[PDB]
């Protein structure tokens, strides 16, 4: 019933591609950019086009998009034949790849049913493992047993096929034709592993993973251990796999412009980054400034520097310092939490694949997050191997894996949130931080800020804390409630993240005196100076001011003096 | 086609009219089967043959071997009794491609690619044909199988019409000689942020003449690359840049300018970068009558406080240098010293591969945090510039003459200056003796250092006289591949006089001695400074800087009680 519907949908798709030219001068009326896109790729001949689904959803009141959207695998050669006919008529070794992107709905891996078999789908998640690219047979040149005649056979992406009848009536046999590789176009075929994101896992469930196939020039773009979003077709494999065609490295203005014009935003921000915790404004300040970094870019030579903020919390037992740990992971999308004591895995472990007996690098705790916060609870009960792997991952913003003869290093950006405890639990003011923390100097270094919490019997704030604890124990109390929700705070974090501010001369002249004042207390070296420099642009982004004044760096100087 | 018949008689007339007679007599007398043809020769003769070789080399190779065997048969009688086929070696390919430019358009064509060979396999079984035994009726049936797929499942018998279990019969089957090496992209020419790719190469008719862990140039066809010719000889220097390098090296004492050009991010101090520059520039390897191989590399060891920069500098050095890979690693380490013999699961065999820099520099971060295998492999590579493989049926001694730049931290964070370095670090003396230069930093306090260090590191972050970086990295490759400065016995004996004072004074006041390895180290540091100075030989005052480099490393690697040695070395300072 689709044999006469395929030519009509081919005519509709080529009418959509033929009736839309470019009239985009002076930001006037809109019309699609496809003919100039074909005219641009005429020189390079890659034929790996990108067609927006939002731009295709306006024709036939969306009904053309809804009919293509369910019968995509049954309409795909008609669409590529219509694309071939329009490039054969508008332009004079021929492979084609049509990619669809920007779907209005983002589907998870747990909502995949069998009602969407063959339809298009948007799958978001994180890549766990990757497979080295291999040639895809696609179409082969079979030769006959007696005719010696060439036949161009088209595979169906299932398994090694074979024709049935010879086209030339010189023979009618069904014996074994022989394969030929000259006249058989080959496309790189990669198989990667996608898995469920850490913020959308059900309670007690397992993060179920799946294998997704990818062809064309969409390969060698997906970086391992990065949140990715694919758009493709659900194809069954003799298992329900996936075929992707589009790759992207993923991971209101009336409210944002209203929130950047006032003057008391930062004071509600330090008490709204953790509304369940009573007290501890310094820890909330470091947690709020530890979500967004800055000035890492490129050194005047050619090496990247550590532009991130490392935050470590210490103190006595039974405090609310783990509550922040439970908040970050419940609010930040780029946040991976580990227990620490029960943990190579931290620094991205190595696992083998039997095809070539080849290694792949699993991110684990260390490389799972991108421009985010990796939070490690119980940092002092870990071993020596994972802590020197953390130190090897921290001196240079990269991680190295040396296994089976191959050495591979990669750029992983993370902000360590380390929760530690003393050797005896109770924090004594008798000695230094080094003998009480019980860890070596190097792993103690490259940490921008330390938060020490000590408790005692001070009734005036203690009765308020106990009343807040017993008032919290009810069905959704308003006591916890912040001055504004997280709804505008997420887009504010993203808007401050894409800002990129810079320092001045007065700030540098006050910074040299501040480094002398910090070194007069004396360990303190260049790393703490780099930590307060990185916290300066983070507080500049949080207060949304471009050129920084030294008065906002004075609060960071007071924060360093408070620690 | 019959068009090959007018091609054949064209090149049959070409070989008698060009050096090809000398080429055919050298391949015939050495009972050789490899014939050498430059691409430029026949390309100047006939560009249509070059276009046919660039388009269809598989059908172009069916004419070459036949006309070579015909020329060898009329030049030498009965040559077909011993050698049936003679192949050709297509060299001098003009368009050298990279491994990341291998695309679908380069299929079924000639391509010259650069790389590094690893996990080489020699004379390992390959499959061309098969047979299968059908167990139900017990019958035989056979097709073809090449070198890319796993195997073509046969599940339909002739008369059984059954799905029974089938067995592989290779007891009537083809004879294949297979030698495939996993080639990889070199780390000295990879763009930053990207990863080096890797391919599989087939070697047939050219086995065990390649060295693993070295740069190689292979010309073959692309389909999996089927190599035709191999070359173990190989951002480069040109004619317009080579005259200005001698003009720059002749004026204004460039050794200190290269030192100031080494660290642009921080101010630092010259003790780390002097050892770093002399280790990257290196010395010269010399042998006497084929034996007594001295190590031309310089392995430096950094020590000091955790806060101080040790990784940034190493990373910068690696970026600046050629074939320098920053392996680092602690827990990850795996197979030590990149040299390993191991089994491989793709086809179930034993192979050897030297991991990832035979001429390069390897960078190790956190030297105290390693296991037994990667300490013993680097101790073998520091004792000798070679790693031996003596297992799984193979015995190969591969080049491991790579310079070592290692960084470490002491036990406890603090350096603890009232104790020697042997009690400070967990390492012992023979692994410390391979490292000639031991640079160590300490802690500092007053407004002066606060006025300079913080301002230079904030100047490095507020911005997004010395030698520029591009000219410096081109000068490294230009001086390391062309000159070999020796020494002349005219007045060099004076250093044997001063070593005679300097050895004796280490017994009476110091506890640690000075040996002949320090003399070999200062001669290497002086010839490295002569290499950086681009001279014909080592000068008389290069040894003054060499003895200053060894005094501020050996005296600084001890207690405060060798303080009299700070003034005892002041007479030669």
């Amino acid at each position: 019933v689709d044999d006469v519907t395929g030519e009509k949908v081919r005519e509709a798709f080529e009418q959509f591609l033929e009736d839309f030219s470019v009239q985009s001068t002076d930001t006037g009326e809109v019309e699609k950019v496809y003919r100039a896109q074909i005219e641009f790729m005429k020189i390079y001949d890659l034929n790996t086009i990108y067609i927006d689904y939002q731009h295709l959803s306006m024709r036939e009141n969306g009904a053309l998009a809804m009919a293509i959207s369910e019968q995509y695998y049954r309409f795909l050669p008609f669409l590529q034949k219509g694309l071939r006919r329009v490039v054969r008529k508008y332009a004079p070794e021929r492979v084609f790849q049509i990619s669809f992107f920007n779907l209005p709905t983002v589907h998870r891996i747990r909502d995949i049913r069998s009602e969407k078999i063959g339809s298009l789908l948007s799958i978001s998640g994180t890549v766990t493992r990757t497979s080295e690219v291999r040639p895809e047979l696609y179409k082969a040149s079979f030769t006959c047993d007696m005719c010696r005649a060439i036949v161009d056979n088209v595979e169906q992406s299932f398994k090694y096929t074979e024709p049935t009848f010879c086209p030339n009536p010189s023979c009618e046999n069904r014996a074994f034709w022989t394969l030929n590789v000259t006249r058989s176009r080959f496309l790189d075929w990669q198989k990667v592993r996608i898995q469920e994101n850490a913020n959308e896992i059900p309670t007690g469930s397992m993060p179920r993973t799946l294998d997704v196939i990818l062809r064309g020039d969409s390969v060698e773009r997906a970086k391992p251990g990065d949140r990715c979003k694919f758009t493709g077709v659900e194809i069954v494999v003799p298992k329900i796999s996936f075929l992707a065609c589009h790759v992207i490295s993923i991971g209101e203005i009336n409210e944002l412009k209203e929130m950047v014009k006032d003057e008391h935003i930062y004071d509600k921000l330090v008490r709204s980054i953790a509304p369940a915790v009573f007290g501890h404004e310094a820890v909330k300040k470091g947690i709020l400034l530890q979500m967004l970094g800055g000035v890492h870019k490129s050194t005047v030579e050619g090496i990247k520097l550590r532009g991130d903020i490392n935050i470590c919390v210490v103190g006595d037992p039974s405090t609310s310092k783990s509550q922040f740990l439970k908040y970050v992971v419940g609010f930040a999308p780029r946040s991976v939490y580990t227990s620490g004591k029960a943990s190579a895995g931290l620094t991205a472990a190595v696992v083998r694949d039997e095809e070539g007996g080849d290694y792949t690098i699993e991110a684990g705790a260390l490389m799972l997050a991108d421009n985010g916060i990796c939070c490690i609870d119980e940092f002092d009960k870990m071993d020596i191997s994972d802590q020197v792997a953390i130190h090897e991952a921290m001196e240079q913003q990269t991680i190295s894996i040396a296994k089976a003869g191959i050495h591979a290093t990669l750029n992983a950006r993370t902000s360590i949130l380390a929760a530690a405890n003393p050797v005896g639990g109770r924090y004594n003011r008798k000695l230094s931080l080094r003998g009480n923390l019980n860890m070596t100097a190097p792993i103690m270094s490259r940490f921008d800020l330390f938060f020490v919490i000590l408790d005692d019997c001070n009734e005036k704030i203690d009765t308020e804390l106990a009343s807040h604890i017993v008032d919290l124990h009810m069905k959704r109390d308003e006591a916890i409630e912040p001055p504004f929700s997280a709804e505008q705070l997420r887009r504010y974090i993203k808007y401050a993240r894409t800002f990129k501010p810079i320092l001045t001369k007065e700030a540098r002249s006050y910074l040299v005196e501040k480094y002398k004042e910090l070194r007069k207390d004396d360990r303190i070296t260049v790393r703490q100076l780099e930590s307060m420099i990185r916290l300066s642009e983070a507080i500049a982004r949080a207060n949304c001011v471009d050129e920084i004044t030294p008065s906002f760096i004075a609060e960071a100087y007071d924060l360093l003096r408070q620690s | 086609p019959n068009v090959s018949r007018t091609i054949a008689r064209e090149l049959k007339s070409f070989l008698l009219e060009y050096v090809y007679g000398a080429r055919i007599r050298t391949l015939g007398e050495m009972n050789s089967e490899s014939l050498e043809v430059n691409y430029r020769h026949l390309a100047e003769s006939k560009a249509i043959l070059a276009l046919f070789l660039a388009k269809c080399p598989e059908e172009m190779l069916k004419i070459f071997d036949l006309v070579a065997m015909e020329a060898t048969e009329l030049h030498y009688p009965d040559y077909a009794r011993i050698h049936s086929e003679i192949h050709v070696r297509i060299s001098d390919f003009p368009t050298i491609y990279s491994l990341r430019e291998l695309r679908e358009s380069n299929l079924s064509s000639l391509v010259r690619v650069t790389g590094v060979v690893t996990r080489r396999t020699g004379v390992f079984p390959q499959l061309k044909y098969v047979k299968f035994n059908c167990l139900k009726c017990g019958s035989i049936l056979g097709p073809f199988f090449q070198d890319s797929n796993e195997e073509i499942r046969i599940s339909f018998c002739t008369n059984c019409k059954s799905k029974g279990p089938f067995r592989v019969n290779g007891e009537k089957t083809v004879y294949r000689n297979y030698q495939r090496v996993t080639l990889q992209e070199a780390p000295g020419t990879v763009p930053p942020g990207r990863l080096p790719r890797h391919r599989e190469v087939i070697l047939l008719a050219l086995v065990d003449v390649s060295k693993p862990g070295e740069e190689v140039e292979v010309t073959g066809i692309y389909k999996i690359i089927e190599a035709n010719s191999i070359k173990r000889r190989e951002f480069s220097w040109t004619e317009e840049e080579e005259r200005e390098f001698r003009k720059i090296s002749r004026d204004r004492g460039i050794i200190d300018k290269i030192i100031s050009s080494m660290a642009p991010s921080i101010y630092g101090h010259r003790d780390i970068k002097t050892a770093v520059a002399c280790s990257l520039f290196g010395g010269v390897p010399k042998n006497v009558n084929g034996k007594h191989s001295i190590r031309g590399d310089i392995n430096v060891l950094l020590l000091g406080d955790p806060g101080t920069a040790k990784s940034q500098i190493l990373k910068y050095v690696e970026k600046t240098a050629h074939r320098a890979v920053f392996a680092t690693g602690q827990g990850a380490s795996a197979v030590g010293l990149t040299a390993s013999v191991r089994k491989d699961p793709i086809t179930k065999e034993w192979t050897l591969e030297g991991g990832a820099a035979d001429k390069g520099v390897c960078l190790i971060d956190e030297f105290d945090k390693m296991n037994d295998q990667d300490r013993t492999s680097i101790h073998e590579a520091m004792e000798q510039q070679s790693i031996s493989i003596s297992k799984a049926g193979i015995v190969t001694t591969l080049q491991a003459r790579c310079s070592i730049i290692a960084a470490a931290n002491p036990n406890g964070g603090r350096y603890n200056s009232t104790l020697p370095l042997a009690q400070n670090v967990s390492l012992t003396e023979p692994i410390l003796s391979r490292f000639d230069i031991l640079c160590v930093v300490r802690d500092l306090v007053d407004e002066e250092a606060d006025e300079r260090l913080a301002t230079f590191v904030v100047d490095s972050h507020v911005r997004s006289s010395p030698i520029p970086q591009e000219l410096l990295m081109k000068y490294i490759h230009y001086a390391r591949t062309k000159i070999y400065p020796k020494l002349h016995q005219m007045d060099m004996d004076k250093v044997s006089r001063v070593y005679a004072d300097l050895r004796r004074e280490s017994i009476s006041t110091g506890s640690f001695p000075i040996t002949v390895r320090h003399l070999e180290s200062i001669l290497r540091i002086a010839e490295s400074f002569a290499k950086m100075r681009l001279s014909e030989f080592v000068s008389s005052y290069d040894l003054d800087r060499a003895i200053k480099v060894v005094v501020d490393s050996f005296v600084d690697a001890q207690k405060v009680s060798v303080r009299r040695q700070l003034r005892r070395s002041f007479a030669i300072y």
